[PDB]
RNA sequence: GAGCUAGCCCUGGCCAGGGUGAAGCUGGGGUGAGACCCAGUGGAGGCCCGAACCGGUGGGGGAUGCAAACCCCUCGGAUGA
RNA sequence: GAAUGCCGGCAUGAGUAACGAUAAAGAGGGUGAGAAUCCCUCUCGCCGUAAGCCCAAGGGUUCCUACGCAAUGGUCGUCAGCGUAGGGUUAGGCGGGACCUAAGGUGAAGCCGAAAGGCGUAGCCGAAGGGCAGCCGGUUAAUAUUCCGGCCCUUCCCGCAGGUGCGAUGGGGGGACGCUCUAGGCUAGGGGGACCGGAGCCAUGGACGAGCCCGGCCAGAAGCGCAGGGUGGGAGGUAGGCAAAUCCGCCUCCCAACAAGCUCUGCGUGGUGGGGAAGCCCGGGUGACAACCCCCCGAAGCCAGGGAGCCAAGAAAAGCCUCUAAGCACAACCUGCGGGAACCCGUACCGCAAACCGACACAGGUGGGCGGGUGCAAGAGCACUCAGGCGCGCGGGAGAACCCUCGCCAAGGAACUCUGCAAGUUGGCCCCGUAACUUCGGGAGAAGGGGUGCUCCCUGGGGUGAUGAGCCCCGGGGAGCCGCAGUGAACAGGCUCUGGCGACUGUUUACCAAAAACACAGCUCUCUGCGAACUCGUAAGAGGAGGUAUAGGGAGCGACGCUUGCCCGGUGCCGGAAGGUCAAGGGGAGGGGUGCAAGCCCCGAACCGAAGCCCCGGUGAACGGCGGCCGUAACUAUAACGGUCCUAAGGUAGCGAAAUUCCUUGUCGGGUAAGUUCCGACCUGCACGAAAAGCGUAACGACCGGAGCGCUGUCUCGGCGAGGGACCCGGUGAAAUUGAACUGGCCGUGAAGAUGCGGCCUACCCGUGGCAGGACGAAAAGACCCCGUGGAGCUUUACUGCAGCC
RNA sequence: CGAUGUCGGCUCGUCGCAUCCUGGGGCUGAAGAAGGUCCCAAGGGUUGGGCUGUUCGCCCAUUAAAGCGGCACGCGAGCUG
RNA sequence: UGGGAGAGGGUGGUGGAAUUCCCGGAGUAGCGGUGAAAUGCGCAGAUACCGGGAGGAACGCCGAUGGCGAAGGCAGCCACCUGGUCCACCCGUGACGCUGAGGCGCGAAAGCGUGGGGAGCAAACCGGAUUAGAUACCCGGGUAGUCCACGCCCUAAACG
RNA sequence: CCGAGGGUAGGGCCCGUGACUGGGGCGAAGUCGUAACAAGGUAGCUGUACCGGAAGGUGCGGCUGGAU
C-alpha cells in the first residue's frame, strides 16, 4: 500500500530545518541539545 | 414561484429550486466583488470552532451598501437585480447619478428602471432609506440600523420585515422579524419595504448533495456518538437521552435561556419574541 | 509529530464509450382564453451499462507469505456527498 | 546452572523448506582458466492504453568507457545499478530566481500575555495559478529547444530620426476565470491509392502482375489566403472613482453597427533549412538527383477570453493600457532604426521502477502527457499484432500419493450443505414482446423469444467532393452456400415469486464487522435582537459572519403516505418584584480583657441583607410513566355490564409467537412425500405501541430470511486429463523449536491420562516417500474465572474540588 | 490458568454388550402364521430423505433391522466453523 | 338608444363598537360561576373604574315579511374592475329559437396540503358538578379549526 | 409454404374452494343502558369532523319534517 515515508524536500526543510528550529523556544533547545551531545548534524539533510 | 422537477431521479422527486424570475443580470459587478475567504468553520488558531462547515461552492463577496447615509439626496437608478450567494436575499445594483455604483439588498416589488433615494426627505416608497424617526408609524421596513451610523443590522434575510409600531422619545418601537418589540434610535436608518424572495423558505434541498454545495457538512447526532464525545453518547443499542437533553458541551439544549440577564440592551427590549 | 491517516483551506488535474431521454422550445390539436394532448427539437440527472480511476461483497489461495493486509476469480461506485 | 536473565560464540532442525508471479524456451558461433546464465546469430514465446515513449516528485553518479570478480546478485558469471580509474550534465528564449499575488506564513502600526510567548492592518514571504522571448535538423561513447547549422525573437543600455504634455507604488481599464452541452473552420493522428520513388523477389501446384514488399515528408520570417477571438466612434455636461485627471463611471444628441474599421491569435502557403525506407553489403554506407503527390477518416487538442443552457453563482496581484500629482518640459515618454549588453541555479542517469516509498534487485504503493493497426455496435473494453521492449537472476529430469490453478464426464440433478458455499446456467447486438404494483418516473435488460456467418443480385438516405465518380457512415430487399455450431476465438446478465430491515445515491470499524449501523433531504422542539447565541483562547483576538430570526447554534426524529393518544405528583427547564431559608457586609441590646485614667483591644443578641434552595404555577417531538382483585348474559363458554383497592395517570390508534413470545417446534392454515425455518392467520403481547416515533410504502440494496425454474462435480460417487509444486540429480541454503535422550504395546501404579515406575507382551541396525493418534506437540508468562486495599476508559442525584456561569 | 481449543457436522475408525437385525434356544394366555418374555450369541449388518446450528427429537419413504453406549461428551498440528 | 334598483362578484383600501392582552394610575377582600355548588382566579393586589398600546375576527342601529344571484350563497364604509337584470322608445337582424345525453364550470359547512395568522369561539381533551353510572347535557379551562393566500375535496334537510 | 394439434413462456375473464376476518338477515320470553316517538325530559333530523361499551355525544354549517 502507500507507506508512511513520502519524502518531500520542501516539507523536510520547512518542518525540521535549521530555520524552523531557530524560530521557537523548543527549536533552539533542540539545537542546543544536539550541540551539547556533539551531533555532526543539527537538522536533517535535505537536498534543495 | 419555486420550481419543481419530475421524479426522474429519487432526489428530483422533492428537490425545488428558486424561480430566479427577478434576476436581470447574470454576472456580478467586477468593481464591487472581493474574494470571500472560506474558513471551514476554523478560527485563527485553526480550530473547528463552528462545526460541520466547509466544502461548499466557491463564492465572491458582493460588497453591499449597508449605510446609504453616505449619499443623502442623490437618486440612484436600479440597473439590475442580481444573484448573490452570500445571503438569502437578492441584491440590487444601483447606478447613482453620481456615477458611483453600489449594491443594496433588493426589497420586494422593487423594479429595475425605477429610482431610489436616501435621506430624511425621501418619499415613503419601496427602496428608499430614511432615518427611523421620519418613517410613518405602521409602514413595513427592512435593512434597519440598530445604532445610529453603525450599519443596517436587522431584517436582511429574504422575505423578512420589520414594522414601526410606535414612537417614544428619541426612539421608535420595532416589531423585528422574530416578533419581539424593541426600541431603536430614531436616527437609525431603515429602508422602506420588506426583503424580496420570500419564496425562499419553500425550497426543498431534495438530497444531501445540495447541502454539501452550501458548505454544510453532515451533522452527526450526539446519540450516535460515544460518551467521550457527547452527553448522549453510547448505550447498548439505541438509548433515550436518559438525562436532560444536552449539547456536546454539557449545557441543556431544551428550554435553557441563554441571553445575558444584565445586558444593557435589556432597557430596550420591550418584549421577548413569539411562536 | 498531520511526508501515514482524518477534516478543512488555496491552486491545478482526471472521469473511454455506449443507453435512457426531464424541463424548455417550435409546430400542431383543443379552448372564450386556458389547462392539458401529439409529434419534433432538446440534452436534464447524488439516472442506467461499462474501462481508466476510486472501492473492497462473496469465495479460493496465501499464512517462517511475493506482501507486518498480498494474489486470483467475483462483485460496488464510476458527472459526484 | 537456571532469573522466557544480559552480551557473544556455536550447535539442532537439514543438505530439509525455499531460490519471489507457469510470458518459455532451443541451437550455432564467439570470448575465457572456467559458460544453461556474458557477447553475436538464427529459430520460438511474452507485453503492446504496455511490460513501449516523454515529463514531474523522489533518488543522488546509479550515466559513458577501460579495467576487474572477494563481497553484493537468492544459482552461475567472463556479466552488472557491484569494485578501481578516466571521462561526462554547456541556455537571454526550457524550468526556477533578479516578476506577480493565493491559502498560509510572517509582520513597521497596534493589542495581549507571570517569563517563554499569543495576536495583528499594511507590507513582505509564499505556486504546478498569472505574467514571459525557440522551432527544425545535425552532432558525442556519454549533454543538447543548451554545442552546431538554418531561420526567428525578448529585455536592458546608448546613439539617431520622427512624434507627444512627459511624468506614479497614485486613479481607472484590463488581467479575470464555474458546470454541463456545444457550432464553424482547422491541426495532431490515422486508412487507402490502379499515382509517384525503391534494393530486389517469382518460391511448392498457379502468378511477370493494375503482382508482392517499402516509402511517399518535417520546420519556416515577413506578405498573402482561410478561420476565429478582442473591440463602438464623436460631442456636450458631470457633484462619483477619499488630491488631481482629456481616462473611468453617470446622463443627453447626432453618427457608425447582421456589417465594417482596427487589432490579436490559430491554420495554410511561404524565401529557405532539413529529413528520407525496406532490402542489400562492412551504428556505417548504399538505396537516392530517392520520391516526397492524390482521395478518405478525423480529435477530447487549436482558433478561444467562442456559443448555448443551468444554479450550487464560479481567486488575487503584476505585466499591459489609460488618467493625471508633484515634478520636468536642455528633460521625459512613444514609435522606428542602429550598435552594444544580457547574471545566478537546474540540465548526467533511473523515473509504474532492480536506481522512488515499502529493512530485499520485495507479485504491493507512485501524479501528468503520448499510447500506432485490424476485427468484434462503440471505446482507453477484448483478441492479435507495429514501433519499441521483454522471457520475469537457479537449472536438469521424472510423470507417485497429496496440493494448487484448470478441462471434461454416463444416469441422476441440491439428493450437497449452516446456506446451491463454490461452480455451472445466462452473457454483446438487432428485432418481436414484456406482469403485479406504482410516488406515473418506474418496476424493465422484467420475464420470454426470433435473428446474427458467407456468396451473388436489386436498391433508399447521410458525410466529402461538385449535384458525378471515388472514397465513406447508416441501412433495406431477393436468391443462394457451408458446418455440430455463424456476438463460430476473446471480452459481455442466470431468472422468478415472497417476507424482514433501511426510503433512496452515499458513509463506516486503514489491517477479522459495509450492516439493519452513520449520513441524508424532510419533520419538531429549544436557544440566539447582533459587541447574538454558541465555540476555541489566560487574554488580545478569532470563528459564527463581513451573516441578521426565510439567519445562525443545540437536540431528537429520519423520503413519502396516514398518524403521533392519557399522566406535570417527582427530575429538568420556563414564569413568578409576596412569604420562608440563606454569606460577606451593615447594624450594635449587651457583655469581656487591660490600664490610675482618658483610652486601647476582644466577643457580640435583635433587626436591614443577593443568587440558590424552599414554596406557587406552567411545560412532553422535556427526563419519564402509562394498575390489581371479584362478580355478572335463559346450554356451556365468555363477559358488552357492575363492585371495590390503588395511581400523577392506568397503553388510544395501529401492530402482535414479531430483528421483540419466556412456556414454544403455541394453535390453525398454505407450501413440502415430510417444513423447529418461511409465509398467512389467531391473540394469555413472560416483556409491541406511537418523533430512543407507531402502522404502511413504489423504487433502490454486494443487507438478512423462505420458495420455485434453469443449470450444474455441490452431491449419489467418484473417474480421467493439463500445467505449477511435491519426487529425483547438480547449485545456493533458512526457520520456529531444543534440560539431556540409548525416546515401543498392554494392563496397572504413580500429583488422579507414563517412551522414562511395576508386571507382562512385543522389538535386528540405519534410512526414504507419506499420514497425523500421542509426545497433556509448537508460536503467546490464559484474553475466560478469580485474587491485588494493582491500572485505565466510562458513568451518575458516590465524595471532594476546579473551569464556566449566577 | 509461563493455555489440556470448547457444541454440532464431515472424514476415519475401533471397542463394549445391558442385542436393533440376522443365527441357536426354553417358557407362553405358543393351533398355524405372527407375536410376547427370558436365555446363548459382538460374526456381519444396522438405508435414503424434510425441519432445525443442533446432539436429540418429530415427520416422509423404505428396511432383515433402521441398537444403545465408550474411546479427552473418540477424532480442529484432519477439514468445517 | 336613454335610464333605474340592488349585501351580484373580484381587488385594494379603511371606520368605529365590543372581547382578550400588555403598560401606568387608583383602589381592596373578594371576583367568577350555578338549579345550588365546586373546580377556577384574587393580599405575589384580582374584580370593579380611568388613561394608554397591540391584535384578531365580526360588522350594532339602519335591517324589513326587504334586495341580489343559477344554485351554493352575499351585510361597516370608500374607490377600482366585472356579471346579470329590469324598464322606456319601437330604431336594427329576420325564427337566428326550446331543451340538452355526454363534456365543462360553479358549488354551505366540515375536512386535506403548503405558507401565514390566532382576539373571541371551540370538536378533541382536562378539571369541577350532576348521577346508579354520565366517556353527556351544566361550569372552569382548552388543541385543531373557525380567519388570510394558493391548491385540493365536491358532500348536504345543496329544500320550494 | 400453409396446416389440426403438441410443446414453452407470459397475460386477461370466469367458477369453485380457503385458516381466519368483516359486517348483514333471521331466530316466544338473555345482559346493558334509554337514543328516537310529548319540548320524549338536551327540539329533532342532517352533511362533515372528532370522540365514547353501545345506543349516541360534541363542534361547525344547514333544514323545519320544530314546539311554546
Ligand atoms: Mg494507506
Ligand atoms: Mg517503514
Ligand atoms: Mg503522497
Ligand atoms: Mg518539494
Ligand atoms: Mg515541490
Ligand atoms: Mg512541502
Ligand atoms: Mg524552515
Ligand atoms: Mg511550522
Ligand atoms: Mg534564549
Ligand atoms: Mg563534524
Ligand atoms: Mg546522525
Ligand atoms: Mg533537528
Ligand atoms: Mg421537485
Ligand atoms: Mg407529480
Ligand atoms: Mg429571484
Ligand atoms: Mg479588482
Ligand atoms: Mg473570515
Ligand atoms: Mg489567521
Ligand atoms: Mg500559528
Ligand atoms: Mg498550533
Ligand atoms: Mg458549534
Ligand atoms: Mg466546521
Ligand atoms: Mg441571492
Ligand atoms: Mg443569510
Ligand atoms: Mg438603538
Ligand atoms: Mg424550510
Ligand atoms: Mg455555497
Ligand atoms: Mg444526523
Ligand atoms: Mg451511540
Ligand atoms: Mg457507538
Ligand atoms: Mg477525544
Ligand atoms: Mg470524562
Ligand atoms: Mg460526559
Ligand atoms: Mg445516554
Ligand atoms: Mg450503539
Ligand atoms: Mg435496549
Ligand atoms: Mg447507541
Ligand atoms: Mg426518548
Ligand atoms: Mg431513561
Ligand atoms: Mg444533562
Ligand atoms: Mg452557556
Ligand atoms: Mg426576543
Ligand atoms: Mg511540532
Ligand atoms: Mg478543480
Ligand atoms: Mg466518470
Ligand atoms: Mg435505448
Ligand atoms: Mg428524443
Ligand atoms: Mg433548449
Ligand atoms: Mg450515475
Ligand atoms: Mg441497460
Ligand atoms: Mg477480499
Ligand atoms: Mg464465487
Ligand atoms: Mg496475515
Ligand atoms: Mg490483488
Ligand atoms: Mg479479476
Ligand atoms: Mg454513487
Ligand atoms: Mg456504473
Ligand atoms: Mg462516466
Ligand atoms: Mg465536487
Ligand atoms: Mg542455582
Ligand atoms: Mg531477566
Ligand atoms: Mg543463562
Ligand atoms: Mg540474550
Ligand atoms: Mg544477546
Ligand atoms: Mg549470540
Ligand atoms: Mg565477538
Ligand atoms: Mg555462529
Ligand atoms: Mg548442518
Ligand atoms: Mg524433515
Ligand atoms: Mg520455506
Ligand atoms: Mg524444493
Ligand atoms: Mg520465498
Ligand atoms: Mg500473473
Ligand atoms: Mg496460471
Ligand atoms: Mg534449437
Ligand atoms: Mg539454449
Ligand atoms: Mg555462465
Ligand atoms: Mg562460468
Ligand atoms: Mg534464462
Ligand atoms: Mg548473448
Ligand atoms: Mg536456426
Ligand atoms: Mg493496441
Ligand atoms: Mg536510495
Ligand atoms: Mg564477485
Ligand atoms: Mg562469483
Ligand atoms: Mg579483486
Ligand atoms: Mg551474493
Ligand atoms: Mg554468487
Ligand atoms: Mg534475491
Ligand atoms: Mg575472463
Ligand atoms: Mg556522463
Ligand atoms: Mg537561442
Ligand atoms: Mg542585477
Ligand atoms: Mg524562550
Ligand atoms: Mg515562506
Ligand atoms: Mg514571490
Ligand atoms: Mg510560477
Ligand atoms: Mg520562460
Ligand atoms: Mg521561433
Ligand atoms: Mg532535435
Ligand atoms: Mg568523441
Ligand atoms: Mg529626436
Ligand atoms: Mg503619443
Ligand atoms: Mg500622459
Ligand atoms: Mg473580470
Ligand atoms: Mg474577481
Ligand atoms: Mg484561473
Ligand atoms: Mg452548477
Ligand atoms: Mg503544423
Ligand atoms: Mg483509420
Ligand atoms: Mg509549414
Ligand atoms: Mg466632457
Ligand atoms: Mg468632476
Ligand atoms: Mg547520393
Ligand atoms: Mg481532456
Ligand atoms: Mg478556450
Ligand atoms: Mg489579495
Ligand atoms: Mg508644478
Ligand atoms: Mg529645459
Ligand atoms: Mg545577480
Ligand atoms: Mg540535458
Ligand atoms: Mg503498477
Ligand atoms: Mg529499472
Ligand atoms: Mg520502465
Ligand atoms: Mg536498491
Ligand atoms: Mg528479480
Ligand atoms: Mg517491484
Ligand atoms: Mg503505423
Ligand atoms: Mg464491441
Ligand atoms: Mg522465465
Ligand atoms: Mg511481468
Ligand atoms: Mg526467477
Ligand atoms: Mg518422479
Ligand atoms: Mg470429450
Ligand atoms: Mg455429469
Ligand atoms: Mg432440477
Ligand atoms: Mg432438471
Ligand atoms: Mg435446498
Ligand atoms: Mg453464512
Ligand atoms: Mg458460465
Ligand atoms: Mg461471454
Ligand atoms: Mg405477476
Ligand atoms: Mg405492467
Ligand atoms: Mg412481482
Ligand atoms: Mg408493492
Ligand atoms: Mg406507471
Ligand atoms: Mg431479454
Ligand atoms: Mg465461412
Ligand atoms: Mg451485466
Ligand atoms: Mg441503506
Ligand atoms: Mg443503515
Ligand atoms: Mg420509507
Ligand atoms: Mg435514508
Ligand atoms: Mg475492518
Ligand atoms: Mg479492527
Ligand atoms: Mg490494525
Ligand atoms: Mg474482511
Ligand atoms: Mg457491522
Ligand atoms: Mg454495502
Ligand atoms: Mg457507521
Ligand atoms: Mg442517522
Ligand atoms: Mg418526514
Ligand atoms: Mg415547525
Ligand atoms: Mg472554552
Ligand atoms: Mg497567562
Ligand atoms: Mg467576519
Ligand atoms: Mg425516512
Ligand atoms: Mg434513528
Ligand atoms: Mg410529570
Ligand atoms: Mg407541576
Ligand atoms: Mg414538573
Ligand atoms: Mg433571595
Ligand atoms: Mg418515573
Ligand atoms: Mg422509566
Ligand atoms: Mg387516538
Ligand atoms: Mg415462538
Ligand atoms: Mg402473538
Ligand atoms: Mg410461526
Ligand atoms: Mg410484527
Ligand atoms: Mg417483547
Ligand atoms: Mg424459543
Ligand atoms: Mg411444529
Ligand atoms: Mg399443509
Ligand atoms: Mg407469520
Ligand atoms: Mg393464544
Ligand atoms: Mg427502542
Ligand atoms: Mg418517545
Ligand atoms: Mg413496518
Ligand atoms: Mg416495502
Ligand atoms: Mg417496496
Ligand atoms: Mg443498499
Ligand atoms: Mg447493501
Ligand atoms: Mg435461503
Ligand atoms: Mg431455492
Ligand atoms: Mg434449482
Ligand atoms: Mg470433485
Ligand atoms: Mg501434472
Ligand atoms: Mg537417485
Ligand atoms: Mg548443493
Ligand atoms: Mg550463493
Ligand atoms: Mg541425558
Ligand atoms: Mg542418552
Ligand atoms: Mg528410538
Ligand atoms: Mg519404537
Ligand atoms: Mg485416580
Ligand atoms: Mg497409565
Ligand atoms: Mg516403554
Ligand atoms: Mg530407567
Ligand atoms: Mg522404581
Ligand atoms: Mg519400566
Ligand atoms: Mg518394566
Ligand atoms: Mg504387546
Ligand atoms: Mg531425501
Ligand atoms: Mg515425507
Ligand atoms: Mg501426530
Ligand atoms: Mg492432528
Ligand atoms: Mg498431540
Ligand atoms: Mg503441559
Ligand atoms: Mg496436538
Ligand atoms: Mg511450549
Ligand atoms: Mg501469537
Ligand atoms: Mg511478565
Ligand atoms: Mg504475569
Ligand atoms: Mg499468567
Ligand atoms: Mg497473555
Ligand atoms: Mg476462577
Ligand atoms: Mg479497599
Ligand atoms: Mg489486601
Ligand atoms: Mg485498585
Ligand atoms: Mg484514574
Ligand atoms: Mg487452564
Ligand atoms: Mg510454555
Ligand atoms: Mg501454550
Ligand atoms: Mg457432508
Ligand atoms: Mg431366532
Ligand atoms: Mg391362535
Ligand atoms: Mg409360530
Ligand atoms: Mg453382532
Ligand atoms: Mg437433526
Ligand atoms: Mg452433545
Ligand atoms: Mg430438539
Ligand atoms: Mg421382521
Ligand atoms: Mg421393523
Ligand atoms: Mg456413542
Ligand atoms: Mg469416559
Ligand atoms: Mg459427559
Ligand atoms: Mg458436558
Ligand atoms: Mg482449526
Ligand atoms: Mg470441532
Ligand atoms: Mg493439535
Ligand atoms: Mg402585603
Ligand atoms: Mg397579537
Ligand atoms: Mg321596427
Ligand atoms: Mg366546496
Ligand atoms: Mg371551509
Ligand atoms: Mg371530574
Ligand atoms: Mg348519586
Ligand atoms: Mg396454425
Ligand atoms: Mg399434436
Ligand atoms: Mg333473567
Ligand atoms: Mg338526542
Ligand atoms: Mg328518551
Ligand atoms: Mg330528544
Ligand atoms: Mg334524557
Ligand atoms: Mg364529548
Amino acid at each position: 500500500m502507500k507507506r508512511t515515508w513520502q519524502p518531500n524536500r520542501r516539507k523536510r526543510a520547512k518542518t525540521h530545518g535549521f530555520r524552523a528550529r531557530m524560530r521557537t523556544p523548543g527549536g533552539r533547545k533542540v539545537l542546543k541539545r544536539r550541540r551539547q551531545k556533539g551531533r555532526w548534524r543539527l537538522t536533517p539533510a535535505v537536498r534543495k | 414561484a419555486v420550481k419543481k422537477f419530475k421524479p426522474y431521479t429519487p432526489s428530483r422527486r422533492f428537490m425545488t429550486v428558486a424561480d430566479f424570475s427577478e434576476i436581470t443580470k447574470t454576472e456580478p459587478e467586477k468593481s464591487l466583488v472581493k474574494p470571500l475567504k472560506k474558513t471551514g468553520g476554523r478560527n485563527n488558531q485553526g480550530r473547528i470552532t463552528v462545526r460541520f462547515r466547509g466544502g461548499g461552492h466557491k463564492r465572491l463577496y458582493r460588497i453591499i451598501d449597508f449605510k446609504r447615509w453616505d449619499k443623502v439626496g442623490i437618486p440612484a437608478k436600479v440597473a439590475a437585480i442580481e444573484y448573490d450567494p452570500n445571503r438569502s436575499a437578492r441584491i440590487a445594483l444601483l447606478h447613482y447619478v453620481d456615477g458611483e455604483k453600489r449594491y443594496i439588498i433588493a426589497p420586494d416589488g422593487l423594479q429595475v428602471g425605477q429610482q431610489v433615494v436616501a435621506g430624511p426627505d425621501a418619499p415613503i416608497q419601496v427602496g428608499n432609506a430614511l432615518p427611523l424617526r421620519f418613517i410613518p408609524v405602521g409602514t413595513v421596513v427592512h435593512a434597519v440600523e440598530l445604532e445610529p451610523k453603525k450599519g443596517a443590522k436587522l431584517a436582511r434575510a429574504a422575505g423578512t420585515s420589520a414594522q414601526i409600531q410606535g414612537r417614544e422619545g428619541d426612539y421608535v418601537i420595532l416589531r423585528l422579524p422574530s416578533g419581539e418589540l424593541r426600541k431603536v434610535h430614531g436616527e437609525c436608518y431603515a429602508t422602506v419595504g420588506a426583503v424580496g424572495n420570500a419564496d425562499h423558505k419553500n425550497i426543498v434541498l431534495g438530497k444531501a448533495g445540495r447541502s454539501r454545495w452550501l458548505g454544510r457538512r453532515p451533522h452527526v447526532r450526539g446519540a450516535a456518538m460515544n460518551p467521550v464525545d457527547h452527553p448522549h453518547g453510547g448505550g447498548e443499542g439505541r438509548a433515550p437521552r436518559g438525562r436532560p437533553p444536552a449539547s456536546p458541551w454539557g449545557w441543556q439544549t431544551k428550554g435553557l435561556k441563554t441571553r445575558k440577564r444584565r445586558k444593557p440592551s435589556s432597557r430596550f427590549i420591550i418584549a421577548r419574541r413569539k411562536k
